[PDB]
């Protein structure tokens, strides 16, 4: 394409530089100190071309001119790839091959299959399974503790605000308690250490990020997840002891049992997000 | 077991000799160092809480040590030098002079930076005080694990092959059977 | 298995490709050249000391599977060979003639023949504060 | 405690060793009772110190353990003893400086 | 020619206990292919743990997981792995 | 940091680690949100893998004291690898190749501290020793083989690992007063 | 202090203004000795006063071992006188003083790592290497050879009141450290 | 926790589009970049202040 | 939280694959890059004028990163360029370069 | 009367502080506990 992709600009002649966030760098201690593969790597392509470039400035002997430059190339194409087919892998002291650009992005546990398509989140919580002949079909047994830890942000309304108020007051370790209190302003109220956790006057329109209650609707799945079903809107029963409960009835879809099986808690932050859950 | 320091021991409290064995035990030394209880058992349907491979156990027999076992965790920690000037050290760290620190309390720490035995532990409390002077100096500290506690059992203070200060700490804890432990 | 590998495959390992020569032969112009020189070395037998251990202030001394445990050492013996240094001359044909060294540290496996344990008695072992 | 048991492994045998409670019913239970802690209207006190002055095993039994506590002249925590030999609960063995000191508040 | 020069101590000293430790089965921090495993610490969770993994087998890369006739008295038809391992993992 | 809101000079602030957050202890206003875990990014630079496998080993660990800042991999054999190109990129490294070879002076004093029985501290004082001192005009033109002995008993004398000076006459090499007078020449710098 | 160092050596040079002949003064003069393949001068030695002088080729020569700046001149004086007296053209030239040397006696003892320790910028001691502490003086420029007897030596001074300018701000240390 | 590509495929066949955007989003990676309207590209001086 | 930007809010449409012009390269970047140095202006605590922020991106907990500012959690890194000495392929069109030159002249470009 | 650490075979009460190495009177065994702490600790009964 004439605008976007000329055949002259699949050669490379400049070569983009990615800026430290794409190659992390960390000072331990002065004199342990850690860089990015890539910035290793890159190092070599300058070193490489620092080279040449004075080799063609002097006398150009022909033969010894190429040979740098097949050098160079060889540093600029591994730092892209180093799974290279006949071409020998560079290697970084310990003997491990450099992690090239390409193999970050690669396989699964890549940028894409595990960065992208997947990830890990917040508002998750995970623990053991146990069944309950007491539960109702569409109810969860939450642990206090994990109900005390995920939190749904609440805002501040005409009709919530006394109750809200409450929670602010029960704080972050009674059971309806709150962790968090958000201000227009932007900066986040920590009730845990805040001088004013006590005396703390709600406005409309700010956010309670309140402790996970009886009855709030949370996402409930047993991985493999090989169906819709693996995955299913329950609503929280906080209880004691430290097991996810659920209905017998449930398990099935699932694939679940109590021979010591984990489940996974997904709690949703917007009304839109619980309606979604609750509704489909 | 209670001279040796490893990481994690699992021990129970009061093993039984299996009421049923093999004659090929005798030379296994099972009978000598066995790995559970001859439990009374009951093969019945009952509250329904024993459904899809759970289990109801006696709570009163859990009181009188059934299935009781002792845990003992050990942190570890050394005193490393980083060249001709850089030194880390064993000691309680001022929260003026020292980067930070853990939300942790360091208060149960002896001005050797260690917790003496004997002093019951829990979470995010600091075992073991360290700072990795750097120019004041960073906190290079150990906390106990945030999901445990325990009381220290015992903490021993030694050199290495070539004469690095490091130093052992021991935390036992009782772990009583609850909801979602396997049997 | 481990003995048969300390008592023997041990020797056999130390003498297989074993001495190593090194020839230096003149340009034989007039002295000081026209002299051809072969030196050898020479690996005879392979010693094995009980387990051991060299601390930060030089002085060696036993070491025992609980301090090893402990003080996160490894239980190690020493590797010790008997060396010979030949060296022989020749004039611009005739070859003709003008101790035991530590070469490492190696391993060892509890209950084996060079452990301290294996002929321990079981009261032996409780006051070594081992279990038997 | 230099026993090969630990503090809180023998913590809970002190607790299934069966104590006197005839007069049970004239006991406070120390939540309704107005001190700070325990205290005599609502605790009954026991010590036990042991020691391996033997060569052989020196054994402690619910025998050793002592009222320190003023029982206010009341059938109460007096360890009970079944046994013929007249031993009670063996609570811990102990070798030579093996020693046991602790506090009970039943 | 000085001894001491010439025989360096910590090539066979740190070249055994590099594997040992690692458990790549070659030299040595420069190490691929190498097999790792082949040394591991000793499973001490309970006695007979601690003796059925001094008696465990690893089989590397026709049908090999399958109990063959061959392994009657010499290898346990019951203790191995489930999955991955499964049948590659024997026990004498 | 210092709390916008409060401001005491000794700003008393917790890291809540746990949280992810970094609060001001007296009012409770949260300074930071984004908060990283220090020893498991740290386990990226290094960690156990040797083999390549891991995804989240992408980085390696240097030590900008002792050799400064000299990032260089090295063309080594792959899983499919012709043994003709490794040599051609190797012969052609050569031509790039005075003083970035002196630094095999350190595997001089690593060979000798190991011949020695000296510790992994000593080695490092010794190789800091040799690298700010064998480029003196102070030292000018002394036994380059005594200014090594003597920078093995200034990392000694540091690291309190008592080595007479007869003891490293013993090693190497040492011609006694010549390994004297620049065991001072260095000691004044 | 009370006490006045005494000058034990002193080193002149003197420009005789004429090429020499080393192997001919070494065959006319008594007390010669020339050895070219060792040092390419003529060693002379004379009894009033007590010296010995290096004579070079080129007619200049450093005449030691003279105890005062009068004996110092004098000595250079005959020197001259005898090479003369041999047959060359050389002249009383250049004559200066190089270097002059001076010992003392503060008789008592001396703690020398105490003095190393606190004035470690001007001091090198190392029993090892020499018995004695060298300690290098700033002003006046003046090196001094401390040792534990109590015996002090001064050199490198060109002006004999620089020997005793640095004995006296010397003395004050050597009292703090004596061993008492 | 995960929530991987396999619980992406769940609710993708909920029809959960609000919910997999916030676990995508909000509960995890999400941030803010300035582009240009010519090149597509993040090279924007946001000097947003 | 993350600072107000009076920039339009949209959402991406469309995503247009290409290949970068040298020339473009040249012009997005913000540093020259000249030398193997990371940091340590010889043994010291600052970025060097070549690698890694030589006018480059921003790391450390400090803000600078050349006028733009901000820091870390916001500042998204900006390019640097490299001057190439000879032209090199791109290892991942080897192919496509090869096979053009397999459809075209090498010689007139037709 | 007050103590620190101890042999871990011929228990004798040792102490001691920086630089005294890590050794004990005789045999070397150069193990050393810590030995308890006076403050009495606390238990639950059950
Ligand atoms: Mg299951
Ligand atoms: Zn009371
Ligand atoms: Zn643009
Ligand atoms: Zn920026
Ligand atoms: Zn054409
Ligand atoms: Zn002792």
């Amino acid at each position: 394409n004439e605008v976007f992709s000329r055949p002259e600009w699949m050669i490379l002649t400049c070569l983009p530089v990615p800026p430290p966030p794409v190659r992390p760098s960390i000072s331990f201690n002065e004199s342990q100190r850690g860089e990015d593969d890539l910035t290793f790597k890159l190092a070599d392509i300058l070193k490489a071309n620092i080279s040449l470039e004075t080799l063609e400035h002097n006398g150009a002997p022909h033969h010894a001119i190429e040979e740098a430059e097949s050098l160079l190339q060889f540093h600029v194409a591994t730092y892209m790839d180093n799974d290279i087919a006949g071409q020998p892998q560079a290697l970084q002291k310990s003997g491990r091959p450099v992690k090239s650009i390409r193999a970050r992005l690669k396989g699964k546990e890549g940028r894409i299959r595990g960065n992208l398509m997947g990830k890990r989140v917040d508002f998750s919580a995970r623990t053991v399974i146990s069944g309950d002949p007491n539960l109702e079909l569409d109810q969860v047994g939450v642990p206090k503790s994990i109900a005390k830890t995920l939190t749904y942000p609440e805002v501040v309304t005409p009709y919530n605000i006394d109750r809200l108020t409450q929670l602010v007051r029960n704080g972050p370790n009674e059971h309806p308690g709150a962790k968090y209190v958000i201000r227009d302003s932007g900066d986040r109220i920590d009730l845990r250490y805040s001088k004013r956790a006590g005396d703390i006057q709600l406005q409309y329109g700010w956010k309670v990020e309140r402790h996970i209650m009886d009855n709030d609707p949370v996402l409930f799945n047993r991985q493999p997840s090989l169906h819709k079903m693996s995955m299913m809107a329950h609503r929280v029963k906080v209880i004691p002891y430290s097991t996810f409960r659920l209905n017998l009835s449930v398990t099935s879809p699932y694939n679940a049992d109590f021979d010591g099986d984990e489940m996974n808690l997904h709690v949703p932050q917007s009304e839109e997000t619980r309606a979604e859950l609750s509704q489909l | 077991y209670n001279v040796r320091m490893d990481t994690m021991a699992n021990i129970l409290y009061y093993p039984q000799k299996p009421l049923g064995t093999t004659r090929a035990m005798e030379y296994l030394k099972f009978r000598e160092l066995p790995a559970g209880q001859n439990a009374i058992v009951a093969i019945a349907c009952y509250s329904g809480y024993n459904q899809e491979d759970s289990m109801i156990m006696n709570q009163s027999s859990i009181d009188r040590g059934l299935f009781r076992s002792l845990f003992f965790r050990s942190y570890m920690d050394q005193e490393k030098k980083y060249g001709m000037s850089i030194t880390e050290t064993f000691e309680k760290p001022q929260r003026t002079n020292t980067l930070r620190m853990k939300h942790g309390t360091y208060d149960k720490l002896d001005d050797d930076g260690l917790i003496a035995p004997g002093v019951r532990v829990s979470g995010e409390d600091v075992i073991i005080g360290k700072t990795t002077p750097i120019s004041s100096k960073r906190d290079a500290s150990t906390p106990l694990r945030s999901t445990e506690n325990g009381i220290v059992d015992q903490v021993l203070v030694t050199t290495n092959q070539d004469g690095l200060k490091f130093v052992k700490v021991r935390v036992r804890t009782t772990k009583i059977p609850q909801i979602g432990d396997k049997f | 298995s481990f003995n048969q590998f300390v008592d023997y495959t041990l020797q056999d390992i130390i003498c297989e490709d074993s001495t190593l020569i090194l020839e230096q032969l003149a340009q034989h112009t007039t002295e000081s050249d026209n002299i051809s020189r072969k030196y050898e070395i020479s690996f005879g037998k392979i010693y094995v000391t009980k387990p051991m251990v060299n601390e930060s202030d030089g002085v060696t001394h036993a070491l025992y599977p609980q301090e090893a445990r402990l003080r996160n050492l490894t239980y190690s013996s020493g590797l010790f060979v008997d060396v010979k240094k030949r060296t022989y001359e020749a004039i611009d044909e005739l070859k003709y003639e003008l101790g035991k060294v530590f070469i490492g540290r190696l391993p060892i496996m509890l209950r084996s023949k060079n452990c301290y344990l294996s002929e321990a008695t079981e009261s032996d072992l409780y006051k070594l504060k081992e279990c038997p | 405690n230099t026993t090969v048991l630990a503090d809180e492994f023998i913590a809970h045998r002190l607790g299934l060793i069966p104590l006197q409670s005839m007069d049970i019913e004239q006991l406070e239970y120390s939540r309704d009772c107005f001190c700070e802690d325990h205290c005599d209207k609502c605790s009954v006190v026991l010590t036990l110190q042991a020691f391996g002055e033997s060569e052989s095993t020196t054994n402690v039994y619910s025998k050793d353990l002592v009222i320190v506590s003023n029982l206010m002249g009341r059938n109460i925590g007096h360890p009970i003893i079944q046994d013929k030999e007249g031993n009670g609960v063996l609570i811990c063995k102990l070798r030579k400086g093996q020693e046991l000191k602790l506090t009970c508040v039943a | 020619f000085n001894m001491k020069l010439a025989i360096n101590a910590k090539t066979i000293t740190s070249g055994l206990k590099y594997a040992l430790a690692t458990g790549n089965w070659g030299e040595q921090k420069k190490a691929m292919s190498s097999r790792a495993g082949v040394s591991q610490v000793l499973n001490r969770y309970t006695y007979s743990s601690t003796l059925s993994h001094l008696r465990r087998t690893n089989t590397p890369i026709a049908k090999p997981r399958q109990l063959h006739n061959t392994h009657w008295g010499l290898v346990c038809p019951a203790e191995t792995p489930e999955g991955q391992a499964c049948g590659l993992v024997k026990n004498l | 940091l210092t709390c916008p809101e409060c401001k005491v000079y000794p700003p008393k602030i917790v890291e809540r680690f746990s949280e992810g957050d970094v609060v001001c202890a007296l009012c409770g206003l949260v300074l930071s949100d984004k908060l990283v875990d220090t020893r498991s990014e740290w386990r990226t630079f290094s960690n156990d893998d040797h083999n390549g496998d891991d995804p989240s080993r992408v980085g390696e660990a240097s030590n900008p004291l002792l050799d400064g800042n000299n990032l260089s991999t090295r063309i080594g054999k792959g899983e499919t690898t012709d043994m003709r190109f490794t040599k051609e990129l190797n012969k052609a490294q050569g031509k790039n190749v005075k003083d970035n070879e002196v630094q095999a002076a350190f595997a001089k004093i690593t060979m000798l501290c190991d011949a020695a029985e000296l510790p992994k501290i000593v080695k490092d004082c010794a190789k800091e020793a040799y690298k700010l001192c064998h480029d003196e005009k102070t030292l000018k033109g002394k036994s380059m083989e005594s200014i090594m002995a003597a920078s093995i008993l200034i990392g000694c004398r540091r690291a309190e690992v008592a080595r007479t000076f007869k003891e490293i006459q013993s090693l190497i090499h040492v011609k006694t007063k010549e390994f004297g007078k620049t065991l001072n020449i260095m000691k004044n710098i | 202090s009370g006490i006045v160092p005494t000058l034990q050596n002193i080193v002149a040079t003197v420009t005789l203004g004429c090429r020499l002949d080393l192997k001919t003064v070494a065959l006319h003069a008594r007390n010669a000795e020339y050895n070219p393949k060792r040092f390419a001068a003529v060693i002379m030695r004379i009894r009033e006063p007590k010296t010995t002088a290096l004579i070079f080729a080129s007619g200049k020569m450093v005449v030691t071992g003279a105890k005062s700046e009068d004996d110092s001149k004098l000595a250079s004086r005959k020197y001259a006188r005898i090479i003369q007296k041999i047959g060359f053209a050389a002249k009383f030239t250049d004559f200066k003083i190089q270097n002059i040397v001076g010992s003392c006696d503060v008789k008592f003892p001396i703690r020398l790592e105490g003095l190393a320790f606190s004035h470690g910028t001007f001091s090198s001691y190392e029993p090892e290497l020499f018995p004695g502490l060298i300690y290098r003086m700033v002003k006046p420029k003046i090196v001094l050879l401390i040792f534990v007897s109590g015996k002090i030596v001064l050199t490198g001074a060109k002006q004999r009141e620089e020997i005793y300018q640095a004995f006296e701000a010397i003395y004050p240390v050597l009292s703090e450290f004596r061993k008492m | 926790l995960r929530f991987g590509e396999m619980e992406r495929d769940c609710m993708i066949a909920h029809g959960a589009a609000s919910f997999l955007k916030e676990r995508l989003m909000e509960a995890s990676d999400a941030f803010r970049v300035h582009i240009c309207g010519i090149c597509g590209l993040m090279t924007v001086i946001a000097k947003l202040n | 939280g993350q600072q107000y930007s009076s920039a339009p809010l949209r959402t991406v449409k469309e995503v247009q694959f290409g290949l970068f012009s040298p020339e473009e390269v040249r012009a997005i970047s913000v540093a020259k890059i000249r030398f193997p140095e990371t940091m340590d202006e010889t043994q010291t605590r600052a970025k060097i004028g070549g690698l890694n922020d030589p006018r480059l991106g921003s790391i450390d907990r400090n803000l600078k990163c050349q006028t733009c500012q901000e820091g870390m959690n916001e500042c998204p890194g900006h390019f640097g360029h490299i001057d190439l000495a000879k032209p090199v392929f791109h290892v991942g069109f080897i192919a496509k370069i090869k096979k053009v030159c397999e459809c075209v002249c090498m010689h007139c470009g037709k | 009367a007050t103590l620190k650490y101890i042999c871990a075979e011929c228990s004798s009460k040792l102490s001691l502080s920086r630089t005294d190495a890590v050794r004990c009177k005789d045999c070397g065994h150069r193990i050393l506990l810590k030995a308890r702490t006076k403050r009495l600790v606390q238990f639950e009964a059950r």
